[PDB]
């Protein structure tokens, strides 16, 4: 308690997406981004 | 155990006044003549004290119910023929013929997979750490004072 | 006789007490890596603590010191940030890791994971896909280089 | 049960001092001659 900016950070982030079920509905459960992640940096480039 | 130390100062300064009236009387006589008196004193008196001390205490306090808390080191092995996945043993654990709690393993003691033959932990760590009691890993295992 | 008196004092006392059971709280930093050839989703270390022969206790961490992805050669947190927190030892991130009176004066066992396949599309899932069934069976039939 | 010990020592230090002032007066007679006195004390 006697004590740039590194009291800030911010690792993965977990969330989800939203796709069709069987109609034009939305679901946002089981649509965790988290599993798409480690798949796409290793095949692409960050711009 | 709860163990404690209490140390501090103190000091007290203290002044007294006082007046006390005195009114006496005596009677002799000589024989062989009589003489009497009768004194009256006055007397102011201020006074003035000034303590200062320091005091020390060391405490200790227990609770024969949760006396201590225990923390195993265990090594699990299998010598049969198939692989085990999501080990999870109960525990007699016996002091005199008396048993102190019985713990079913909760995640963090748990085991993964167990190659028949192998070890867990395997053959190369230190044996591992069977903490706490309850099915949540909070509450560590406890015995009685006389224990 | 009348006499008066009138005293004045001024007391100070410092006091410390002490649980020789939790006498202090542990706080790790770590740094997970991975070196092999698949991506590890949902990772969870359990983290054997020795001190001089004996273990302290062990943590698997909860969903705080948990590592979403660790794609290969990469590291959690990844090579840019500082070491996590391993703070607490119970399932719920409520209470830090204690240590005796006595111990106050003074690795790494199985990883649980999952991995990550197609269900009825190009859809990827990880919920179900454990790798901690198949490592037994590897290990077994393979060697290690 | 809860059981506990407190043990401590304790040390204190204490000076005083002290004036007193004494005013007296006695009145005596002898009989068969009278004689009268008054004295003053001062202590510290």
């Amino acid at each position: 308690l006697k004590k740039k900016q590194i009291k800030l950070e911010t690792t993965q982030v977990s969330g989800n997406f939203g796709t069709k079920n069987s109609s034009g509905q939305i679901v946002t459960e089981g649509n965790s981004w988290s599993d798409y992640i480690s798949q796409i940096d290793s095949i692409s480039a960050s711009i | 155990e709860h163990a404690s130390t209490d140390q501090g100062k103190t000091v007290s300064r203290a002044t007294t006044n006082s007046k006390t009236e005195s009114n006496t009387a005596g009677v002799s006589v000589n024989v062989g003549n009589v003489t009497t008196n009768y004194s009256h004193t006055t007397d102011n008196s201020t006074a003035v004290q000034d303590s200062n001390g320091e005091s020390w205490n060391t405490g200790l306090s227990i609770n024969k119910g949760e006396s201590a808390y225990i923390n195993a080191n265990v090594r699990y092995y299998n010598t049969g023929t198939a692989p085990m996945y999501k080990v999870t043993p109960t525990t007699n654990l016996v002091l005199d013929g008396d048993t102190l709690s019985t713990i079913k393993a909760q995640e963090n003691q748990i085991g993964n997979n167990l190659s028949p033959g192998d070890t867990y932990p395997k053959k190369g760590l230190s044996p591992l750490a069977l903490n706490t009691m309850d099915q949540f890993s909070s509450r560590l295992i406890p015995i009685n004072y006389d224990q | 006789s009348t006499a008066v008196q009138d005293s004045n004092g001024e007391s100070w006392n410092t006091g410390l007490s002490i649980n020789k059971g939790e006498s202090a709280y542990i706080n790790a930093n770590v740094r997970y890596y991975n070196t092999g050839t698949a991506p590890m989703y949902k990772v969870t270390p359990t983290t054997n603590l020795v001190l001089d022969g004996d273990t302290l206790s062990t943590i698997k961490a909860q969903e705080n010191q948990i590592g979403n992805n660790l794609s290969p050669g990469d590291t959690y947190p990844k090579k840019g940030l500082s070491p996590l927190a391993l703070n607490t030892m119970d399932q719920f991130s409520s209470r830090l890791i204690p240590i005796n009176y006595d111990q106050l004066k003074k690795e790494t066992t199985q990883v649980s994971g999952n991995f990550g396949t197609k269900n009825s599309s190009g859809q990827i899932v990880t919920e179900g896909n454990s790798w901690s069934d198949y490592i037994s069976q590897i290990d077994s039939i393979s060697a290690s280089i």
